[PDB]
DNA sequence: TCTGGCCTGTCTTACACAGTGATGCAAATCAAGTGTGAAGCCAGACAAAAACC
DNA sequence: CCTGTCTTACACAGTGATACAGCCCTTAACAAAAACC
DNA sequence: GGTTTTTGTTAAGGGCTGTATCACTGTGTAAGACAGG
């Protein structure tokens, strides 16, 4: 190739100035593109620019969690890629565990003003026993269930921090300020369902919340700075309590959920101050328990089973009445009326 | 270089036309290569060059297949990973799915060409043959016998071809390692293990049979010497048991088993009479095959060699003894069964040429009451030797605690109290939990001299302490033989003396342990006392997951349809067993 | 920088002037650390949290 | 035909063990410095180890 | 006529393989923006 | 304002790319006929 080498040195000294490295790289890249072979060209470009292909521990955590890879399987892939390219593209398992600590409840500090009634002020609280200290001695009622849950507030903290990037970008997109700290309001959807049979060859219940929308108070206007795009996707139904129990076993259901209802009730009466992007912000919460199918609504709002003549969970009608009177009914039931009527 | 693409193109277009001319003149128009040489020479003139050539920093598609198959990633999951890593580092670290499929074509049967001289009898000569229907054209009309199974298989020879090409790198490097020439093409000899087992229940809420072959060793003929250029290091690993036929059927369903397996037996029998020529490293090589069917547990051997079920009186699959005979004559038996003898004896049974009663006939044909259809090499494994010995020692311990050598008669209560005594004492002094059913590691832990000391702490007479210590010493003198991987090299004196030690063992049992004869004896004991040396000279050696493998592939890597799921599982299993990929998963070494 | 790293940077002048053609500062740091390096840990904590702020 | 003990066989309880995320300690590793060396590349006329008439 | 429990039924989640939508590239020949004097 | 580079356009089709799409079942869920009081 010496002859074309001397000819190219001539052409380069003619006008280019002798940095052949670059001109031979450009000639070869443009030839590769001419052969519609873009991939190899881009890889050469990245290797000549030297931009490092190292995935931050959080990206590896994302990939492992979203492809259901076990620690052992992820470790084999990690070690094999590292060994064969010599470069540590994926991070080792401990870096992932440490990146997980950030995304889980209990990592960030916060405060409640005023302090939450009957809720611990500790902020390092993580996974907690779902039984919430339920007596398990042979004398007391038998406990046949296992359950794990978060502290409801701790979960709300971690979730808000998880969508911090979307909150800031939504304020920007509404022409509002990044560091503005006015009273944000979060509408929180509560969901509960039994997951049917879980046995491998036994039922489960999932108590969850979805962050529905976050508004800010700017004047006498409530500017919508975030709204959940896919409100019924498993991607944003955030789990709060997982229990192995039957949605029809009333005793265990109330024993496991009452702690959560107390925490929630206590958060209805306070404002959460939490540090985002350097700026302390305040959050008010609106809890709307809407993610209850008919059967679970009737069980947890003291109504009769769905076969009864009292067909509406929203009104006092009877099957016969609602068949004779088609249209004219108003929404009249409410948690308070129902508590009263039990009395 | 700060310029854009149309700019760089226009600013260099004159040199571009000049170089295209210069390339068409003599190079032939592979401008890519001349520019690669130009840029590499430029880079050297001024590390980055080596990585550019590698694109190091780009994983070869076979490495991506290895990672993907070996981590059980679905295609969709693999793609999400690929696109996310690419999008975040800007570089194409993993290759896209079509590259993995294209690399998959190479490692699967049907890709490389070969020839059989002479051509294999009753086997098609096409070499592009991959996964084929395992029923092998079995009639499926409603009139015919009902087909409740689905099966997919390779053509046996095609599979062996793919296997040898998968291990080419190891074969060449083994020839180098033996001080031989890479290009030597003399007659290689491949010793191949055949294995068959049922994988129990596969149901997700249905049994399967797995027919496989393992490459055991490859020797070359260089002079009057057979030079071992390859030997499987881990012969009992799922990593090298290569799948050949997967069927959804019961190993006890003789009709479906024979219908699905007879085609494979025909292909193997025809490979017994030929030489495979196959091109490795540029040089055509010749291969002869020796098929040894050893991966058959007792039940499948008795089924495929026309013998009776395991409850029979003819306990040995290797000899004509009876349970009563093998309990009276402990040691002196030779291996006398062979596939041909069994075929003959079936014909004798079916024709009954001397007009005998059914009892007399069964005695004549020694329990061969069905027609064999697979020639096997039935053996035993290190496990069952320890097991048979432990069961006998445990019963001896019980009966030495009750002094049966002194008291002939005992009620069932007295025997249960002896066993309870021994169980409590072993729990107390040895920290061995009592077990209600025999098992491997229990045997492993009980057959020690320390436990003999412990149990002697419960026996009054010390002459029987001497008896037990000697008996266990003989057990420990024999054990290395059946447990080692190569007794010839690892304990030659133990092996030389094995026959003598088992003779003295049986004589001890027959003199100082008269009470422990009741006319019964186990397959494992009889084999352990009578056939261990002959088996070592036949095979060289003696020394629960396959179901999970099948299930996992079925769930996470298989189209959910009855005719493709089987071949999707078979393809993934083959990819899993390919050494070429396992080497990438052992790169860090 | 480690305590010993700031130490070695500070006393490369002495060992180089004494001997013009690492090992001597290595030894001295050795035998005196087995036996006042507090400001090196101070600076290390400062630079550590500074890099921590760096996102 | 009929109760009793042996028989092939289908059922049962049993017990190792495969793998999970977490754990904990050993061993790299990284980071500034500064005196070294080192494996491959630089040009041009021209002739051998390795293959075409 | 009922409250309620079992029954079978019917969409749908995802498997690997595969058709489909598509921006980049080629020829040559122009011209608008840009940037130095 | 001139003059050179940088960048863009036009067209008609081609090529690797990323993706919606394919056919395809088992499986969980819930409609609901029916059982039991
Ligand atoms: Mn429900
Ligand atoms: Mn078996
Ligand atoms: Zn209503
Ligand atoms: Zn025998």
């Amino acid at each position: 190739l010496r002859e074309l080498k001397i000819q190219v040195k001539e052409f380069a000294d003619k006008e280019e100035g002798g940095d052949v490295k670059a001109v031979c790289l450009t000639l070869f890249l443009l030839a590769l593109r001419a052969r519609n072979e873009h991939r190899q060209a881009d890889e050469l470009e990245a290797i000549m620019q030297g931009r490092g292909s190292g995935l931050q521990p959080a990206v590896c955590l994302a990939i492992r969690v979203n492809t259901f890879l076990s620690c052992s399987q992820y470790h084999k892939m990690y070690r094999t890629v590292k060994a064969i390219t010599g470069r540590q593209i994926f991070q080792p398992l401990h870096a992932l565990r440490n990146a997980e600590k950030v995304l889980l409840p209990g990592y960030h500090p916060f405060e409640w003003q005023p302090p939450l009634k009957n809720v611990s002020s500790r902020t390092d609280v993580g996974i907690i026993d779902g039984l919430s200290g339920l007596a398990s001695s042979v004398d007391e009622y038998p406990v046949d269930t296992i359950a794990k849950r978060f502290r409801y507030d701790s979960a709300l903290v971690s979730a808000l921090m998880d969508m911090e990037e979307d909150i800031l970008e939504g304020m920007r997109s509404q022409d509002l300020d990044d560091y503005l700290n006015g009273p944000f309001t979060v509408v929180v959807k509560e969901s509960c369902d039994g997951m049917g049979d879980v046995s491998e060859k036994e039922k489960a219940v999932r108590f969850s919340f979805t962050v529905m929308r976050i508004t800010i108070e700017h004047g006498s206007q409530n500017v919508k700075v975030f709204e959940e795009p896919k409100p019924n996707s498993e991607l944003c139904c955030k789990p709060l309590c997982l229990m192995l129990a039957d949605e029809s076993d009333h005793e265990t259901l109330t024993a496991i959920l009452s702690p959560l209802i107390a925490e929630r009730e206590a958060m209805k009466s306070s404002e959460l101050t939490l540090e985002m992007g350097g700026i302390p912000r305040t959050f008010k919460f609106i809890f709307r328990g809407t993610g209850y199918d008919e059967k679970l609504v009737r069980e947890v709002e003291g109504l009769e089973a769905s076969g009864s003549v009292y067909i509406c969970t929203l009104c006092d009608t009877t099957r016969l009445e609602a068949s004779q009177n088609l249209v004219f009914h108003s929404i009249t039931r409410s948690h308070a009326e129902n508590l009263q009527r039990y009395e | 270089l700060s310029l854009t693409r149309r700019a760089q193109k226009h600013r260099l277009r004159e040199l571009k036309i000049q170089v295209k001319e210069f390339a068409d003149k003599e190079e032939g128009g592979d401008v890519k290569a001349v520019c690669l040489t130009l840029f590499l020479l430029a880079l050297r003139a001024r590390r980055q060059a080596d990585e550019l050539e590698a694109i190091g920093s780009g994983l070869q598609p076979a490495v991506c297949l290895a990672i993907r198959v070996n981590t059980f990633l679905s295609c969709s999951q693999y793609h999400k990973m690929y696109r996310t890593v690419k999008a975040i580092t800007g570089r194409q670290i993993f290759q896209p799915l079509h590259a993995l499929r294209n690399a998959e074509k190479v490692l699967l049967p049907g890709y490389h060409p070969f020839e059989w001289q002479p051509p294999l009898k009753n086997v098609s000569s096409r070499t592009d043959v991959g996964i084929i229907d395992g029923l092998s054209g079995l009639a499926s009309s409603v009139d015919e016998y009902p087909v409740d199974t689905i099966a997919k298989r390779f053509r046996y020879d095609s599979a062996l071809v793919s296997a040898l090409m998968d291990m080419e790198e190891d074969i060449l490097e083994g020839m180098r390692s033996q001080d031989l020439d890479d290009y030597l093409n003399g007659p290689f000899t491949v010793v191949v293990k055949e294995s068959c087992d049922g994988m129990g229940d596969v149901s997700e809420k249905e049994k399967a049979v797995r027919f496989s072959f393992t490459v055991m060793r490859i020797t070359i003929e260089h002079g009057s010497q057979n030079v071992k250029v390859f030997e499987e290091p881990k012969p009992n690993s799922e990593l090298c048991c290569k799948p050949l036929c997967l069927m959804l059927a019961d190993e006890s369903d003789h009709e479906t088993l024979t219908a699905i397996l007879s085609p494979l037996i025909a292909e193997r029998e025809a490979m017994k009479s030929s030489e495979l020529t196959l091109e490795m490293g540029g040089i055509p090589r010749t291969f002869k095959f020796i098929f040894r069917g050893t991966g058959y547990d007792e039940k499948l051997v008795r089924e495929v060699e026309g013998l009776e079920a395991s409850g029979s009186v003819y306990i040995c699959t290797l000899c004509d003894t009876t349970r009563l005979e093998a309990s009276q004559n402990l040691v002196f038996h030779s291996i006398t069964r062979s596939h041909a003898e069994n075929l003959q004896r079936y014909e004798v049974w079916r024709s009954n040429p001397y007009h005998e009663s059914v009892e007399e006939l069964r005695d004549r044909v020694k329990g061969v009451s069905a027609k064999p259809f697979i020639e096997t090499v039935p053996s035993i494994d290190a496990l069952h030797c320890d097991i048979g010995n432990a069961a006998e020692f445990y019963k001896i311990f019980q009966l030495e605690i009750g002094e049966v050598y002194k008291h002939p008669n005992a009620s069932k209560e007295e025997r249960k109290r002896w066993q309870a005594t021994l169980d409590k004492h072993l729990r107390k002094r040895m920290n061995l939990k009592p077990i209600m059913r025999m098992n491997g590691n229990f045997a492993r832990k009980l057959m020690t001299q320390e436990t003999v000391d412990a149990v002697c702490e419960l026996i009054p007479s010390e002459e029987r302490h001497e008896a037990l210590r000697e008996l266990m010493d003989l057990y420990l003198k024999m054990k290395p033989v059946w447990r080692s991987s190569c007794p010839a090299k690892e304990c030659p004196e133990s092996l030389c003396q094995y026959s003598f030690n088992s003779q003295r063992f049986a004589e001890l049992l027959s003199t100082k342990f008269k009470y422990r004869y009741e006319g019964k004896i186990t397959n494992y004991f009889h084999k352990t006392l009578a056939h261990v040396p002959e088996i070592i000279e036949r095979d060289g050696s003696i020394g629960q997951s396959g179901n999970k493998l099948f299930r996992r592939f079925r769930k996470m890597n298989a189209r959910q349809s009855k005719c493709y799921e089987m071949e999707d599982v078979l393809k993934h299993h083959w990819l899993y067993t390919s050494k070429y990929l396992q080497k990438f998963m052992n790169a860090h070494n | 920088p480690s305590a010993f790293f700031l130490f070695c940077s500070e006393y490369r002048p002495k060992i180089k002037g004494e001997h013009p053609g690492g090992d001597v500062a290595k030894k001295l740091g050795e035998m005196w650390n087995n036996t006042d390096k507090q400001p090196y840990e101070k600076k290390a904590a400062k630079l550590k949290e500074k890099y921590e702020k760096d996102i």
